[PDB]
């Protein structure tokens, strides 16, 4: 279902001239404005933040996703340890980015946060496994990449909203 | 960012079902219901005596509905001329999933006792009423405590009169009373 | 009372689809009548 | 022939419909 | 329910806005329009006696379960004094707002 | 209906043949039988009865502040209604039908 993102290969230029060909290429497909959304991370010592689609927001040092609230009540919790809980270092980075669609699927390129940051991409499915028909939609968009590595053997099952924690991954490469 | 009251009481064993037949029709429509619960109350502590709120009391009906805990604790100054009142929270989590992120992040338990009862919609506000059940570990007061539970954001804080004005409807054997 | 008129829409209700049970067999058994006219 | 068959199958509806609308005539039990 | 129950799935923003909906003129704004489609198939019905008497003429069976809105009628050929022709039954559903 | 059927033998017994049986043994100046019972419903019977209102009125209490004892107060009774009118318009419909089969065979 929820596959995972994949690092930006494509680097032989500006991020944002990259990001612009991508997006280029993605219209030559054939797709409609699906609106924009972001991908949010705040670490504290090692619970990671995240945000995606959208009225719910998650953190999780290592879990199967313990998030089925609203940002407020996490944010109350942070709050509230203000001196217990409360490590936040140094802002980790927060990609961004617009999402269309090329047909009964859905696209999202991430953006770099402080700059020298990354500008990867993510896609989804809607089956509930199927890893090998996927891949050739990003064969048709890329070259070789995406090895995906998602939660397999466990269908805990379908990865419901989990690929936050793939996210963590894309959050690993800094 | 928001806060709740309270105006809590009990009421004796056998006077219950003239006590509901009113509760009812005091501010519900019709269909009256109730609920089963179930308590995962824990503790988050060890460096200044004080936990938090985790009393994760939430439901063991039906599947689907989510368990979770609630904000309640602290209660600051300032109610003038009012009853109990504190600025808490609310938090929902995903299906066991916050008991597994409490014990990995190094909780314990609290409570291991049940006590199911009844609900009945209020206005603004909402009234709630139950009953501990003496049971084992794998399985006692004797009186079903009740409570007038309201939350909402700062705003005026007006309501709570009219919280008082239900305190007229509970005339028999209800009282408001804090607790220390 | 309440729940004693509903009873008495309820098995309506199911008569009335009864009732549209044996219309549209009725509907059909006349569909087939239908198709013989070579108008 | 037809038109035989298709009287017949009238008159079937016909007693069908009157049977059904005979026997919850008073499907109302009270007021 | 709709509302709290939404937090454990990362529903879309097309369910966010699905939770809620309209309600008025507008339903019977489709509603009674669609009653008048109905309507129109209708006449296709008719239609046929007019399209064909001599030519292949046309049977006519609708459904027995229709719901609020959207419904949908069997129509086959049905070639005359022939049985073994079935090669041609369509299936149509009507649709409200849009044509069947 | 228990409450009802209380009021209701309250009323019928308000009304008592004590108040009646004061004016029975002042007319017996010719013979003094159980004549004694024409003292014990004297007052006793009053204070009873009076102790059995004062009960009845310590009833309850529903009102209080605005108002409670409702029990209809709902649903669609009114739509069970408009049911038994669709039973109706069915039943003219099916026998319109009718009449126009039989002017048609």
């Amino acid at each position: 279902v929820t596959c995972v993102s994949q690092m930006p290969v494509a680097e032989g230029k500006s991020l944002q001239q990259t990001v612009e060909l991508l997006t280029k290429k993605l219209e030559m497909l054939g797709a409609e404005k699906q609106g924009t959304f972001c991908v949010d991370c705040e670490t504290y010592h090692g619970k990671l933040m995240y945000v995606m689609h959208y009225p719910l927001s998650c953190f999780a040092l290592f879990e199967n996703g313990p998030c089925l609230i609203a940002d407020t009540n996490f944010d109350v919790l942070m709050v509230k340890l203000k001196g217990f809980f409360q490590s936040a270092k140094a802002s980790k980075i927060e990609t961004r980015g617009t999402r269309y669609q090329y047909c009964d699927f859905l696209v999202k390129v991430g953006t770099v946060t402080m700059g020298p940051s990354a500008r990867g991409i993510s896609v989804e499915v809607e089956y509930g496994d199927c890893w090998s028909l996927l891949l050739e939609f990003l064969q048709s968009f890329l070259g070789s990449h995406a090895p995906g590595a998602p939660t397999v053997f466990g269908n805990a099952v379908y990865g419901p909203a989990d690929t936050m924690i793939q996210y963590m991954e894309l959050f690993n490469k800094i | 960012n928001m806060m709740e009251y309270l105006l809590q009481g009990s009421v004796l064993d056998h006077s219950l079902e003239s006590l509901i037949h009113r509760l009812r029709g005091l501010c519900d429509n019709m269909e009256p219901e109730t609920f089963l619960d179930h308590e995962m109350v824990f503790l988050l502590k060890g460096q200044q005596a004080s936990p938090f709120v985790l009393r994760a009391r939430r439901s063991m009906d039906r599947a689907g509905a989510p368990w979770h805990l609630r904000y309640l604790g602290q209660p600051e100054m300032g109610d003038k001329n009012r009853h109990a009142l504190v600025r808490n929270c609310v938090d929902i989590a995903t299906s066991e999933n916050l008991t597994d992120f409490l014990m990995e992040m190094g909780f314990r338990m609290d409570h291991e006792f049940v006590a199911k009862g009844h609900l009945f919609r209020k206005g603004i506000m909402k009234v709630v009423v139950y009953k501990i059940f003496r049971i084992l570990v794998p399985g006692l007061s004797l009186s079903y405590l009740v409570e007038l539970s309201v939350v909402a954001p700062a705003g005026q804080d007006m309501v709570s009169d009219d919280m008082r004005n239900f305190a007229e409807q509970l005339k028999p054997l209800v009282h408001l009373e804090k607790i220390d | 009372r309440n729940q004693q008129l509903r009873a008495l829409q309820e098995e309506c209700d199911r008569k009335l689809i009864t009732l549209r049970d044996e219309v549209s067999i009725d509907l059909y058994e006349l569909e087939e009548e239908y198709y013989s006219s070579s108008s | 022939s037809e038109l035989q068959r298709k009287d017949a199958l009238v008159q079937k509806h016909l007693t069908k419909l009157r049977h059904w609308q005979q026997v919850l005539e008073d499907i109302n039990v009270q007021h | 329910k709709r509302m709290r129950l939404s937090g454990p799935q990362a529903f879309d923003k097309n369910e966010i806005n699905s939770i809620q909906s309209t309600e008025g003129l507008l339903e019977k704004i489709i509603k009674q329009a669609k009653h008048i489609f109905l309507r129109s198939r209708t006449a296709a019905t008719i239609d046929s006696l007019a399209s064909r008497i001599e030519d292949p003429q046309i049977q006519a069976h609708w459904s027995n379960i229709n719901d609020v809105y959207e419904s949908s009628v069997k129509v086959l050929i049905t070639s005359q004094g022939y049985e073994q022709i079935c090669k041609s039954i369509q299936l149509q559903l009507n649709i409200g707002v849009e044509q069947v | 209906n228990e409450r009802l059927r209380a009021l209701e033998d309250i009323e019928r017994e308000i009304g008592a043949i004590l108040q009646n049986a004061g004016t029975a043994i002042l007319e017996l100046s010719k013979e003094k039988r159980l004549l004694d019972r024409q003292a014990a419903a004297f007052t006793t019977s009053v204070q009873h009865v009076e102790a059995e209102l004062s009960a009845q009125i310590r009833y309850l209490t529903q009102v209080a502040t605005g108002q409670p004892h409702e029990g209809s107060s709902y649903s669609s009774r009114k739509d069970c209604q408009m049911a038994l009118k669709r039973v109706d318009y069915a039943r003219l419909k099916i026998s319109d039908v009718a009449r126009t089969c039989e002017q048609m065979l």
